[PDB]
């Protein structure tokens, strides 16, 4: 796997993709 | 370039997570004039459900943030401008998308899935123009959402057994307009309660291939019912 | 003035448009002034967010291309596709490196900042490196170890194994040894030696930046235990 490296990146529910 | 290709950058785009090229694409596709399968309809839902997406996210956290007290009126209005900003892009968003319905899709389609599903959008997208509008336009917003909702409920109720996925998924967004852009959480939840139970009612006759997304939608109804009743 | 410009940076960062933020880190650090510990840190977050989904976008569509068959006559739209993304991965790390090398390391003033500017050097110059070929990739991968080889040593003689930064350096150095150079003993040893220097003087550490340090230190030992495998 892809090792890891310092800098990384109520409502209603309404129908999803 | 060609539809075939179109599509093949489409799905190679939401491989990449690159939602805007995605939304470019089948926008390009749909304004071939050519008529959308199921296949290549999700991919202009997901594309541009997701582009917009974060428009709406980034306008909510920059709302929430403007209440917050103690600010300065410098600060405030630096605030208020982001969140214009997001406003005008959000709105151009929509206004593409229901450009794309009322001068293509829906034009084009007799078939009660594809007009349920296009009068759907149009409703999702001018609610997402409701929540975010400003006096007179405010209130055309509302009505033309409302209206796309109703005309597309009203189709399905005739054409699509309760237990088909776009008449739940139509159900749910509709009861969560009720909800937030009416303010009328009695009958969302009579709305949802409905969809639920004429599902739940037919179920045991529901066929296997869209027992799947039927299941989760249904959830979905419920899981909104329990919210709306603190 | 950068108080505006960083108040609607913050306000993008919590929005999560790392573009805008990117913008407004980018005219603050050519306003030409060193920057404070939190700007440092929001430019880096900024710029990282914006390369990030390319570097992503760029994995999927090329673990594609190398899985679909020479013969099929839809791959040469799939390269198309990963060499645009490939040309904004370029723009954006050329973007940085400019940053860096005509504004922030020029006039870095403390070895903390300037060990911090080195590793974004080495970082990006990395992310170039991951998508380069030929000779571009000997000369982008020999830029990367040397920020990075700079900065290490500059860490080890300005300060303490438990900070962040350089704990952070150490990490992504040793992400470097083992991607890039392709030495896994000593991509291990670069990480258990900040680790384990860390943990025995971890009593002289911030009570504020021990969360980080932690973070840090737990991305090391993970990394340790993936590569032992």
């Amino acid at each position: 796997s892809y090792s890891n490296t310092l800098p990384v990146r109520p409502r209603s529910s309404s129908m999803a993709a | 370039m060609e539809k075939t290709e179109l599509i093949q950058k489409a799905k190679l785009a939401e491989q990449a997570e690159r939602y805007d090229d995605m939304a470019t694409c089948m926008k390009a596709v749909t304004e071939q004039g050519a008529e959308l399968s199921n296949e290549e309809r999700n991919l202009l839902s997901v594309a541009y459900k997701n582009v917009v997406g974060g428009r709406r996210s980034a306008w909510r956290v920059i709302s929430s943030i403007e209440q917050k007290t103690d600010t300065s009126d410098k600060k405030l209005q630096l605030i208020k401008d982001y969140r214009e900003k997001v406003e005008s892009e959000l709105r151009s968003i929509c206004t593409t998308v229901l450009e794309l319905l009322d001068k293509y899709l829906i034009a084009n389609a007799t078939n009660p899935e594809s007009k349920v599903f296009y009068l759907k959008m149009k409703g999702d997208y001018f609610r997402y123009l409701a929540e975010v509008a400003c006096g007179d336009d405010r209130k055309q917003t509302i009505d033309n959402s409302q209206g796309a909702y109703q005309e597309a409920f009203d189709i399905s109720k005739k054409e699509m057994q309760p237990t088909h996925p776009i008449r739940l998924g139509l159900a749910l967004n509709f009861s969560v307009f009720y909800y937030e852009i009416l303010n009328n959480p009695e009958l969302a939840c009579t709305l949802a309660k409905t969809a639920f139970d004429e599902a739940i009612a037919e179920l045991d006759t529901l066929n296997e291939d869209s027992y799947k997304d039927s299941t989760l939608i249904m959830q979905l109804l419920r899981d909104n019912l329990t919210l709306w009743t603190s």
